């Protein structure tokens, strides 16, 4: 489903709950290494509310397992990501996704 | 107020593909509040929406028109298409609930389409030129190829019409609906036609389309179809410009010879067999603005496609008027 590979640890105590806004820095890459999106490149953190289905299923279940301050590697399967349709012009069909996500804070 | 520190407007999120960042597209899309339905047809629906109090346009495609949503989403996401006279793309999204729904989010233009605008309002020399020159500038921007990283290939609309042209608050127009668009790059001379069973609007079809003589493997042929349709749009706009206290009621092209929702044979008999063109009222030649427009229409309606003017040639003439 979604593989979470820890790069740098968080506080190990504060994990996102339903309704909280997750402030993250991310860099999206295809499984071939091609980068398609990065909040770091624009120096603008990305925010989304857990449980509102505002991001793909692999992002929700992956970020929910991280603690604040943790940097993790999220390998998302197509069925947890954009599936057979993908996103025209960015995500190919059945694309396995690799996300370098750092949970900055919760609001 | 409902404002908290860290709130961002749409203009702040768009500063960065033509629209929002990829992952931001999904978040903004599913935070939009639908307000009023402003369009409905075979393509689907168009809704006036709201994101954080900002008006947006939401086009919800029907299941039969999924290929148009694919082409417009792919085009906007792969080509930097930001221009005053091309509809501003914000985001594209798909949902698997409520079975599937395909969404296209663009700028909202409260004045509506040029089709609706011309039926309620009349024009003067300033407002007519602003409308007409803006359409030419947007069409010329689509047709011309720009090189570099922030560049774009040559694009043909293939369904240009007053209903696919929106009037903005400043009086200028912008071109919308790129679902039937084709692309071309001069470096490799490759033509990208796409995969779409959707057919163009029959009332605006060029003669070479109706008699099946159009060279489908030549990108210049698709640009000249736009010029033909553009000339008909010029005819719609110039009718609504007042000169000497006279103005024409709004009428679609060929209103007097074909019925509503015309067929292929209706157009083929009028455009190809009889070689008919929209009538130019004589009062237009008593006005220098409508004289220049009348000259431009006739130069968009040549039976020979190669004789028609280019979109760039039309803009230069309108700039001098
Ligand atoms: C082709 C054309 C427009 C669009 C749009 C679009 C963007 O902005 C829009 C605004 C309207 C609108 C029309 C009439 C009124 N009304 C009419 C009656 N009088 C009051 C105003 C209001 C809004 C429609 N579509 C769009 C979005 C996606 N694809 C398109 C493909
Ligand atoms: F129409």
């Amino acid at each position: 489903g979604v593989q979470v590979e820890t790069i740098s640890p968080g506080d190990g105590r504060t994990f996102p709950k339903r309704g909280q806004t997750c402030v993250v820095h991310y860099t999206g890459m295809l499984e071939d290494g091609k980068k398609f999106d990065s909040s770091r490149d624009r120096n603008k953190p990305f925010k989304f509310m857990l449980g509102k289905q505002e991001v793909i299923r692999g992002w929700e279940e992956g970020v929910a397992q991280m603690s604040v301050g943790q940097r993790a590697k999220l390998t998302i399967s197509p069925d947890y990501a954009y599936g057979a349709t993908g996103h025209p012009g960015i995500i190919p069909p059945h694309a396995t996704l690799v996300f370098d996500v750092e949970l900055l804070k919760l609001e | 107020m409902t404002t908290n520190v860290g709130d961002s407007t749409l203009a702040d999120l768009l500063d960065h593909g033509s629209g929002l960042p990829f992952l931001v597209q999904r978040t903004v899309a599913r935070q939009i509040t639908l307000l009023e339905c402003v369009g409905k047809g075979r393509y689907g629906e168009v809704w006036r929406g709201s994101w954080q109090g900002e008006n947006v346009a939401v086009k919800i495609f029907s299941s039969r028109d999924e290929k148009s949503w694919f082409r417009e989403t792919e085009l906007y996401n792969t080509v930097m298409l930001r221009h005053e006279n091309i509809l501003g793309f914000i985001a594209s999204d798909m949902t698997s609930r409520h079975s599937t729904q395909l969404w296209l989010i663009t700028h909202y233009h409260e004045m509506g389409s040029l089709y609706d605008y011309l039926q309620l309002t009349t024009l003067d020399t300033v407002s007519c030129l602003r409308i007409v020159l803006s359409i030419a500038s947007g069409l010329a921007h689509l047709h011309i190829e720009i090189f570099g990283t922030q560049g774009k290939p040559a694009i043909a609309h293939r369904d240009l019409k007053s209903k696919n042209i929106l009037v903005k608050k400043n009086g200028q127009c912008c071109i919308a609906d790129l679902g039937l668009a084709v692309m071309h790059s001069q470096s490799t001379n490759q033509l990208d036609v796409g995969n779409n069973p959707r057919v163009g609007t029959k009332r605006y079809m060029a003669p070479e389309v109706l008699d099946e003589t159009i060279q489908v493997d030549c990108f210049d042929s698709y640009k000249r179809v736009d010029i033909w349709a553009f000339g008909l749009v010029l005819w719609e706009v110039a009718r609504r410009m007042v000169s000497n206290g006279i103005v024409e009621d709004y009428k679609p092209p060929f209103y007097d010879v074909v019925p509503n929702d015309p067929s292929f044979e209706d157009m083929r008999k009028v455009v190809c067999v009889d070689q008919q063109r929209p009538n130019i009222p004589n009062r237009w030649f008593s006005d220098p603005t409508l004289t220049s427009l009348a000259k431009l229409m006739k130069e968009c309606w040549y039976q020979n496609p190669s004789a028609r003017l280019t979109a760039l040639r039309i803009k230069k003439t309108l700039t001098k008027i």
